[PDB]
This record gives structure tokens, sequence and C-alpha cells, in this order.
């Protein structure tokens, strides 16, 4: 996810649903383990690594909203869920926990029906809280590398044909 | 005996599941830690009591007025968040609707008013359920789907406030109806609570076997009111908001109203609704029904 | 000595109030039974421990981040009803407003955005406060009256839900503001919490003696954020909904923004609001602000 000094407040930088349409096709190692099986549960650990300069300052709010018919459209609407305002100039990486605020005990890994009640837990999105600032002759942009891996309570069961026939 | 089949019995360790012989496989109870919910009335939710190494690390009605089923035992919840409770502002007896009961209505005639919905199971429900075409029909309404009818009747209540703000809910329901007739009036109404109302279920509730469902009769011979309460039900420990109606109320006629001559040919009825022990999980933005 | 006057001292039984001599009369503390409220943070409201016969019967900021005043002791309430609490859905940190801070602003310039209100004490407030003419003015807004600005910003929150349904409320307030500037930026903002904001009180908050009020300074030399919290205040133990603003937030400029050359001439600010320990009494119909 890129982030420039021209980006104003309440600007969306990224958003993805927590459903087998996204979490199973990120390219991360966890996405391969999820696609092997039919059901999953537990927390997901997100790590946003700030690969900018040591002179840059600003804030990016990371929001997790549970399941709903429509995703959040604005920043303040997304901030009504579980969020964390992350100041980039502290430690390099942000440790954002995606809680398993789920309807049932297990979520199905079906790519054909990702928006089902028993499939998706919600959306996770990145918005610009405070604009990126820094001294003159500093880089006008800063990349943020978003990692995803399994939490300490993450589980999977019921094996399925891998590869998938998707689309 | 022990019938000639094999229900389980089960096995383990290599008894009923070895490389020499097999019986039918059975699933075991999942022992989970978490917050105690699911079963209404007995909520009292509290904390409970990775386990693998990594490669990189070193008779009946209208007798009394009791719950149609007894309250069940709580279960550990999958979600870790603490619930939001409306309390006395939410869990209270609300005036759901006021409807008329005329003598023209025959056996098995479902009665519902302005806040009610026409639901015989055959109506094509346009999503979301808050669409006006669902509630306004060419014929008279018949059912009171919970919580859909309750939230529509009072959209500004604290219960509906959390209902439109949380993805899942959990509560019981109590319905009461008051019908005042003089000692010269005769007739009987049945207060049905139908679980997962569908085409076949609603039509069998009109018929003779409908008394398998939770019921109380409002007989004008002795009663002026009848109360019925049901605990929470669902395939999941918490019901999805705006997308699932576990209970539906049906006020149908057993014995047609038989009023005395020279008096009005109809009596007024007042339907009440009471959510019992409400909890809401998963707070996020406002998404109404 | 004991000055030459007489503060009390008091009297009783026939000492300082007899038919031979008098001193100034004094009022005693009223010892009342009831539910313990008034003082936020320390709510813990519980039961407490006719008495006449009838004729017919036989250094300072921006150092740390602590409460501007210490929390006071609870008092017995006059009303007997049990309060309704929004809990974590209500008591939480909300994004109140996002506003710009340009270098053109001078000493004592009150900054407020779309959710803010123009309130210098001279504006003619048309009742009720929810009237659009109060919030939309020819000039820029200046204040954030609590809870008026908070309820307007989020009219669908559980806090505002009970606020429009109960006649009286009781909670503290915590305001935080984040302003990110590079190490090359300079300037200072003051986060004021003004009690009972009126014409003279708001203008003295702009001046040199304003630091008598609760304050924290957001100096760009060291800080990117500054937090300030205040407990509940009022002439009554519970504040009337829609008709009284105990606290008002003011983000004014001490030292004008002094940005480095060839950079933007303004920085963005994000104002947060947090109701602390909320209770609502006297449930009735919906009456918004």
């Amino acid at each position: 996810v890129p982030w420039t000094m021209a980006d104003e407040p309440a600007e969306r930088l990224g958003i993805f649903p927590v459903s087998p349409s996204a979490i199973a096709g990120t390219g991360a190692p966890i996405s391969y383990v999820i696609s092997l099986f039919s059901q999953w549960r537990g927390e997901l650990a997100a790590h946003l690594l700030f690969t900018g300069s040591a002179q840059h300052y600003g804030r990016l709010v990371v929001c997790y909203t549970p399941a709903a018919p429509q995703p959040p459209s604005t920043m303040q609407e997304a901030m009504r869920g579980t969020y964390t305002v992350w100041d980039v100039n502290a430690a390099s990486t942000l440790e954002f926990t995606i809680p398993f605020i789920s309807n049932s005990y297990w979520k199905t890994v079906d790519v054909n029906n990702p928006d089902a009640l028993l499939s998706t837990t919600g959306y996770v999105s990145i918005w610009v809280q405070n604009p990126l600032v820094g001294p003159h002759t500093a880089p006008a942009s800063a990349l943020v590398q978003a990692f995803i891996s399994a939490g300490e309570s993450f589980n999977v069961r019921l094996m399925q044909n891998p590869a998938l026939t998707s689309q | 005996n022990n019938v000639t089949t094999d229900v389980g019995a089960n096995g383990w360790a290599p008894t009923v599941s070895t490389g020499l012989g097999d019986g039918p496989v059975s699933a075991s109870a999942d022992s989970l830690p978490g917050r105690s919910g699911g079963a209404s009335s007995e909520k009292t939710h509290t904390v409970s009591g990775s386990r693998f190494s990594k490669w990189w690390e070193p008779t009946g009605s209208t007798a009394p007025s009791l719950l149609a089923y007894p309250t069940a035992t709580p279960v550990p919840l999958p979600n870790p968040d603490e619930p939001s409770q409306p309390g006395p502002s939410g869990d209270r007896t609300w005036l759901l609707d006021t409807v008329t009961w005329s003598q023209e209505f025959t056996r098995g005639w479902n009665i519902a008013g302005s806040n009610g919905m026409q639901w015989t199971g055959l109506e094509s429900l346009i999503f979301p359920v808050s669409t006006d075409t669902n509630w306004t029909s060419t014929s008279s309404p018949t059912a009171y789907p919970l919580p859909f009818s309750f939230v529509r009747a009072y959209p500004d209540s604290s219960w509906a406030a959390m209902y439109n703000t949380h993805s899942m809910w959990n509560c019981g329901w109590r319905v009461q109806v008051t019908v005042n007739g003089s000692q010269f009036h005769a007739g009987a109404l049945i207060l049905y609570m139908v679980p997962e109302a569908t085409t076949h279920a609603i039509q069998t509730a009109r018929d003779n076997a409908g008394f398998v469902f939770p019921y109380v009769i409002l007989n004008l011979y002795e009663s002026n009111t009848a109360t019925i309460e049901v605990p929470y039900i669902s395939p999941t420990p918490n019901t999805s908001s705006g997308l699932h109606a576990p209970w539906t109320f049906y006020l149908q006629v057993l014995s047609p109203l038989n009023p005395p001559p020279s008096l009005p040919t109809s009596l007024s009825c007042s339907i009440y609704v009471t959510p019992v022990d409400s909890s809401f999980h998963g707070l996020r933005y406002l998404a109404p029904q």
C-alpha cells in the first residue's frame, strides 16, 4: 500500500474482506493453508511494516469492521468498529490483531460464496488519519508493506482439493 | 437389546475403529473455552479455564402462564468481545399492536394489525425485510415476525438501536394479548409461537396438530388475557441481525367470536411483546434491517 | 483569631440562636438516603440505609496526561429509578471532528470544523439547539459544546440513543487532539475545557488568565498529541438532556503555526471525544436536542 504527502485525511489506501475470496488468495503462506481446508477459526495477525524514512511523520488508522451487507464507505464509518490509530514513527511494524468476532464457531472456505453468513467475518481497511509529513528534500512517498499470518488461536479443519478450480 | 442396529456405543482407542474391523464413525463433543452465552435467562458470561511446537522455535392451556419450554444451559461463545445490554429500557413489555377480532373470522384465521406482516410462507420477501412492499399487501396481514415486527414498531428503542449496530443478538420473547369481553361473550383465540416459520409450518399451525408448537388459548369463557414466553433458539449461539427470524407470533381463531345479540360484532385486542435477557455482540457501523 | 467576623461557629441548642441574643443563621448538611450517583468514575449506585403520626391512625502542561480535577465523592440521588448504561458502545473514543490549523491564525484563535459551533457567547441561540442556524454561521465555528456537538456528530450512537430518551444524564469527558508535524515545525495549541461557557468566560479563556481553566498544551517542539479529561460538573446531580452544556472544548492557538519554508502552510488536526462513565435516568418518549 503506497502513501504520499499529497494524500488528505479520510483517504482510503486499501480494503479487503475477511473472506475466502481474499484471505485464500493473498499469496502469503497462510492463504495456502486456508485453501487446503474447508473451515477456519481464530485470530489473524496483521503486520504493517513502515518502510519509509526516519524523518517522516503521520498516522494511518487501521479499522476492522464485523460482517455487514455493505462495506464502510468513509473513514469515520470504518472507525465505528475495532480500530487502532498507528503512528508510523515509533517501532517499524504495527501489530494489528484481527479479532474473530464471528457468528458461528467455524467459517467456511468456499470461494463461490464468500459473502455468506458462515463465511466472512467483515472488512479490514486502511485510512489516512494524519497526512504524511516530513522536512523538505525528504521522499514525497512512503511504502507500507502489509503482512498477514496466523494468530495463536488460528485453526483449520476438513481437508479439500487444493489448487481450486477457481475462478 | 439394544436394538439390532448400532447407535454408538462409539469406540476408541483401537476398538470400534481399527485396521481389522469397522463400525460407524461418531463425532465427539467439542470442549471449548469462552464466554458463557447462547442460553437466555441464564447468561452470566465470564472468562473460562498454542498447544503445538514450531519448527523455528527451540394438559394444558389456558391453565397457567409459564414458559413454553424450560430454559436450557449456557455454552461457551466463539467470539471474545463483551456484550452490550440494553437493560430495563430494552427488556420491557411494549405495545406491539392493536387489532380487531370480528365474528366473521373462522377457524384458523390469523389476525394481525398495522405493525403485522402478511406471511403465509408464499409471499416473495424482497431483501431487505424493511422494504415497504413486504408489510403492505392487498390482503390483511397475518404474522408478527420477531424481531422484524418489534424493530419496525419501535425503531427508536434502545433494543433496536443496538440491533441496527451489532451483527448478532440473543434474547428470549414473551407475548401477551388482552381481550376484554363481557360475561355474555364467547370465543377462543390461540397465541402461537412458531419457530422458523415457512410455508408448510405456518399451514400446519392453522390445522389440528398445531398444538405441538408453543401455545396458550385465550378463552372468553374464563380469561381476558393470556401470556406465553419462549427462550432463545437458533442454529448458531447468536442470531444475525436483520437476516433471521427465530420466532414468529400467530394469533389465530379456534372458536369464532360469538357475541351476544344487540352488541358490537367485534372486540378489540392489544398485543404486547417482551424481549427477555438481551445481549448484543460485534459492534460496528449502523446497518438497519 | 479567628478573624473579627463570624463564619460559623454555628450554634445549637439554644446557644447561637436564643430569645436573648442572635448570631448569623447557618444551614446544615442534608443527610439523605438514596442511590449513590452524581460523581462520575465512582458511580457504584446501590440502596441506602413516614416518621410522623397521623390523626386518624392509632506546573504544568504539556507534562503528563491526567484528569484536570481529581474525581469527587458520590452522593445519594433524589430519584429512585435504576439507570441505563450504554457501556463500551457508548463510553469510547469517537472521532469528533477533523480541522485545519493554518499559520494565518494568531494568538487566541479558536479552531473548529464542520461538527463544531460558532460560540463566542454573543450568538443568539434559537431553541432547540438542534436548529441548523446555530451550527451554520457566516464566519468559522469556534467551540465544541458537550454533549451538543457529540450528539450531533453521532446521532445514531447508543449514547445519543439514551440521551434522546432520558430526561437526565451524568458522565465525564475526555478530549484528545493529534497534530503531526515534522521536527522542523514549530507552534503550540491549547486544549481548553471551559465550564458553563458564556460571553465573559470564553473571552477570558482567550486571554492570559485562561490557564485557570483545565488545560493542556500541544507544543510541536516535543508532542504530536495531547489529552485532557474532566469529571462531571453541574448545579444538579444529573444534567437535563438537550438543555445544558456543562463542558465546552476550545482548541486555540498560543504560538501561531511556524512551518518550515517550502512546506504546506497548514497542518491537519483530529479531535477526539470520550464520555467517561455514563448513566441515564428517567426513561420516557423520544425527545431529541
